[PDB]
RNA sequence: CAGAGUGUAGCUUAACACAAAGCACCCAACUUACACUUAGGAGAUUUCAACUUAACUUGACCGCUCUGACCA
């Protein structure tokens, strides 16, 4: 688990962003959160933190 | 039983006469306090300069103070010459116990 | 077609939408707000303005509230929004004022939720 | 390994010490209400305003409007709180907003707010809707003159123009009715152009009206510098958005 | 030694010993309490037992009703004469009796006579090394003429401080002038003998406390001295 | 003074009809 | 990150009270009273029910921890009369004692002569106060009487 | 008594004007009570002038505060 995309990554829509097992990361714009806090891209674009 | 318009009418006005007498109530008391607490800090300043020895005593606690009991006033005063019946009082107050 | 704000789910409140009405209710006075999810004021209704204080007996009430519902929407309309979400609290929608601001915005035209958005 | 802030931090004006004797929130609109407050401050830790924000520039757009009017705030203020109490002292409008059945005319509040806030308001909304970035590169103006423009739809309808309601081609088909006031001796000029409706240059605009010279409130009076064009907006293209600039 | 005189004064108090009256308003909203306490209330078992005889006395073994039995009640109500709120003492107006004003809280004043000249202040004890400063107000009580009365006083800190200056006759730099702090208490039980009673003391309401009192001697009074 | 906190009623939402009543001591006073 | 300078920005538990599962008696310091029970007991519930709600809001009001607020046992007490030219006892009345609690905790010395007279004064008729520093048999005096272990501790003697 | 200082309802470095704002506060209902919430309530620029905008600047007029005079 962690960070499948860091900072000024480009990635597409359904990427998974991080995994995680508790919240570390939250989910801002354009990112979706599933059923085990699993946060993936919902656009197109660069990650940003 | 409904209640008249006039009545309500009169309860509602009533009770905004009220919350504006309760404001009051308390502004005074809150302004009675700092009267109070005011000239109690000022009075202590003025002893730590006359002797520090005796402003050292005065804020320290009172343990006699403690109990203090006080009853509350009456709706008219003891008659001086007034000789009760009599009688006698019994406690009927339900015992409660834990078993178990 | 033009893409929402989507995400912020741990979080209240929410950005997917376009336009949104923010109701500010103070001590002594009540405000109503329609501001696009990029943060910009796009008309407003507030009991400080004299046009709408000179009728009101109290502003701070729940005629007030539904007063400024029906001059909102009224001003709604002419800037050509008919669409936005509101988000309140449970203790603000089971309020009698809330519940009647929004049926003198729905009376006036204006709807509280917006149509969803085409992706294909 | 570590690094020292950049700046003082969230929390740090706290006292820890007497954590017990601090005033709580107690309630999660008041806690809202300053957590909303640190959102909207500048921070030297990156922020959802600095990668999303709407950039804008530090020299602060100029003015090129007319002069505010002068008031005398005093003799405002007094007019003003004279009226209330009256108000207020009827007891009729006490009983009506006590059972909920008052009312406030819609009419008359629209006639004062054009007076006093409605400028303001028309100009906010102006900048959003991005009249003043095309038209003027970034100068704002408040509208103090209020503009009333209306079609004729049939011989006893009129469509209001009044700030981005839709109206359709088929009802801005004739030149419209025209009405704003004016002394006597002024002269003014109308304009009609449409921001979005060019379908070869996209900065470039389209002329569909501008009248010059017009004596005070008759417009027909004025000269006709260019003759009235309906809107075409081509199909497929959006919602394009017309502007009459007086 | 300083040039200022500590003198340890006491605020004595006798607390109302009736409460106070309703006014207009308090007036119309208890009465509207008590309306809507009986429109929100079950029947009592004195009003079910009203409305069963009624029903049993329309249709035709209690020998006692409800009407009947409440008539004995008021007989002996209108028998029993309460105690006067209004004593001889608030309408011979005389100022040194405890009974006088039970509503309202009393402050207590004792003439004494300075420079061939009496003035009323609060009683007041100079203090002497070994004693706290209450300690000495404690004193007080005991220096008065013929009292029997049990003080309670309420903490050690003074809850009032008076300045005052000798009028350039008696001012020298050894004594300047005299620094008086005050001490609140309660006046549990007790009064003054029967021998002198008229010029030593008086017990004075906050509003006519000014009559006796000076200017400057009395804003300093009117700060502690609360009439809640 | 002693009516800051004496105009009351039961808080109550069941309970039987109360009345107000003199209860003399056993030195005159009353309450 | 731990590197980075934002590092603790994220911090939030040293601003709770540790709550890491009766209570130790606060006992006062020379110039503090440690804890205090302010009793309001009344023959009519609803004065000392009201006089208790006065004192609890207006301690909030001078930021005085009030520790609880509770009520202890009523008290029921049937008055008997001696009957008109006779010996026996005939019952009269019927009067129930109703008492009030305020547990504060934090009051200076200094101010405590001012915050008592401000609740004698607006003392209801027919209520008494009482102000008893707090002792654990105070406490165990809200509770059940356990008669099984005064037997077996009767036993043990 | 003069001497200086001081000036929006309780606080505020709220007040560009579009406007006297925000919080604190009071009653009732919910709550053992408190708190939260809902529904209601009361409110201020010391007063006059100054070419006007003047709560803001300049003057006094007003009260407050402080240091002595005064003082038992
Ligand atoms: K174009």
């Amino acid at each position: 688990q962690g960070i499948k995309k860091m900072e000024g990554h480009y990635v597409h829509a359904g990427n998974i962003i991080a995994t995680q097992r508790h919240f570390r990361w939250h989910p801002g714009a354009h990112v979706g959160v599933g059923k085990n806090k699993c946060l993936y891209a919902l656009e197109e674009g660069i990650v940003r933190y | 039983v409904e209640l008249t318009f006039e009545e309500t009418e009169r309860r509602a006005l009533l009770l905004k006469k009220w919350s504006l007498y309760k404001q009051q109530e308390r502004k005074m008391e809150r302004d009675t306090i700092r009267a109070m607490l005011e000239a109690q800090q000022e009075a202590l300043e003025e002893l730590q300069l006359e002797s520090p020895k005796l402003h050292a005593e005065a804020i320290k606690r009172d343990p006699n103070l403690f109990p203090f009991e006080k009853e509350g006033p009456h709706y008219t005063p003891p008659i001086p010459n007034y000789q009760p019946p009599e009688g006698r009082y019994n406690d009927i107050t339900k015992v409660y116990t834990q078993v178990e | 077609v033009a893409r929402k704000e989507r995400g912020w789910r741990t979080v209240f409140p929410s950005r997917e939408f376009w336009h949104r009405l923010r109701v500010i209710r103070t001590q002594h006075h009540v405000e109503a707000l329609v501001e696009h999810q990029n943060g910009k004021v796009v008309v407003s209704a507030s009991t400080r303005e004299w046009a709408i204080k000179k009728h009101l007996y109290s502003t701070r009430n729940v005629v007030a509230c539904e007063s400024i519902g029906r001059v909102l929407a009224q001003r709604c309309l002419e800037a050509g929004i008919n669409f936005m979400v509101y988000q309140p609290t449970p203790w603000e929608a089971a309020s009698d004022s809330m519940k009647r601001l929004q049926s003198a915005m729905t009376e006036g035209g204006v709807v509280l939720r917006e149509p969803q958005r085409i992706y294909e | 390994r570590r690094t020292p802030p950049l700046g003082p931090m969230p929390n740090s004006d706290i006292d820890l010490s007497n954590l017990e004797r601090l005033e709580k929130y107690r309630s999660f609109d008041r806690y809202r209400r300053r957590a909303e407050q640190e959102a909207q401050a500048p921070h030297w830790w990156r922020t959802y305003r600095e990668y999303f924000g709407e950039k804008t520039d530090p020299k602060e757009k100029i003015d090129i409007g007319l002069p505010p009017p002068k008031v005398s705030r005093t003799q405002q203020l007094l007019e003003r709180k004279q009226a209330i109490q009256e108000l207020r002292a009827n007891v009729e409008e006490e009983r009506a907003a006590r059972l909920r059945t008052a009312s406030v005319p819609l009419d008359a509040v629209r006639a004062e707010w054009e007076r006093t806030c409605g400028p303001y308001h028309k100009q906010r909304l102006a900048e959003y809707y991005g009249l003043y970035r095309d038209l003027f590169h970034g100068a704002t103006f408040v509208p103090r003159v209020p503009l009333h423009v209306a079609y004729a739809v049939g011989e006893d309808d009129l469509m209001p123009v009044y700030c981005g309601n839709e109206v359709t081609p088929t009802e801005a088909a004739q030149a419209p009715e025209v009405t704003y006031e004016a002394e006597e001796g002024s002269l003014w000029t109308l304009l009609l152009t449409s921001l979005d409706g060019h379908l070869l240059e996209p900065d470039a605009e389209y002329l569909h009206w501008l009248l010059t010279n017009i004596p005070g409130n008759r417009v027909a009076e004025g000269q006709v510098t260019c003759p009235y064009l309906p809107p075409f907006p081509a199909r497929g293209s959006g919602i394009h958005r017309l502007a009459f600039l007086l | 030694g300083s040039p200022w005189r500590l003198l340890g004064a006491l605020c004595l108090q006798r607390p109302p010993v009736v409460s106070k009256p309703l006014t207009p308003l308090q007036e119309e909203m208890a009465s509207l309490l008590q309306q809507i306490e009986i429109e929100r209330s079950l029947y009592s078992d004195h009003e079910l037992r009203a409305l069963d005889e009624n029903q049993r006395l329309a249709k035709k073994q209690d020998i006692l009703l409800a009407q009947d039995l409440e008539d004995m009640w008021e007989q002996k109500f209108l028998q029993f004469k309460l105690g006067a709120r209004i004593t001889e003492a608030d309408e011979k107006n005389d100022r040194t009796s405890l009974n006088r004003k039970l509503d309202r809280n009393l402050v207590l004043l004792v003439r004494e006579k300075f420079g061939d000249q009496d003035v009323w202040i609060l009683p007041q004890a100079e203090w002497q090394p070994g004693e706290t400063l209450r300690g000495t107000a404690e004193r007080t009580l005991a220096t008065l003429s013929e009292n029997n009365m049990e003080a309670k006083f309420l903490g050690n800190a003074p809850c009032g401080h008076y300045t005052f200056k000798f009028p350039q006759a008696m001012r020298t730099e050894s004594n300047l002038g005299a620094k008086v702090f005050f001490f609140k208490a309660l006046l549990l039980t007790g009064d003054f003998s029967q021998a002198g009673n008229k010029g030593h003391h008086v017990w004075v309401t906050k509003d006519e406390l000014g009559d006796y009192l000076k200017p400057k001697y009395l804003a300093q009074v009117r700060r502690f001295v609360s009439d809640l | 003074d002693s009516s800051r906190a004496s105009l009351t009623r039961v808080h109550r939402q069941a309970y039987a009809r109360l009345y107000p009543v003199l209860l003399v001591k056993q030195d005159g006073s009353t309450i | 990150y731990k590197t980075k300078p934002t590092h603790g920005i994220g911090k939030y538990k040293h601003l709770i009270k540790a709550e890491e599962p009766v209570r130790a008696i606060n006992l006062g310091t020379d110039y503090e009273y440690g804890v205090l029970n302010i009793h309001l007991t009344a023959y009519d519930m609803t004065l000392a029910e009201s006089y208790a709600q006065y004192v609890h809001n207006l301690c909030n009001s001078l930021s005085i921890k009030v520790e609880e607020s509770y009520a202890m046992p009523t008290k029921t007490i049937e008055v008997l009369q001696l009957q008109d030219q006779g010996s026996k006892m005939l019952l009269d009345s019927v009067l129930t004692t109703h008492e009030r609690v305020v547990q504060i905790s934090g009051l200076s010395a200094t101010f405590a002569e001012i915050f008592l007279e401000i609740i004698q004064s607006s003392l209801p008729e027919g209520v008494r106060l009482s102000v008893k520093e707090h002792t654990e048999e105070d406490f165990k005096g809200r509770f059940k009487a356990r008669p099984e272990l005064e037997e077996l501790l009767a036993k043990l003697k």
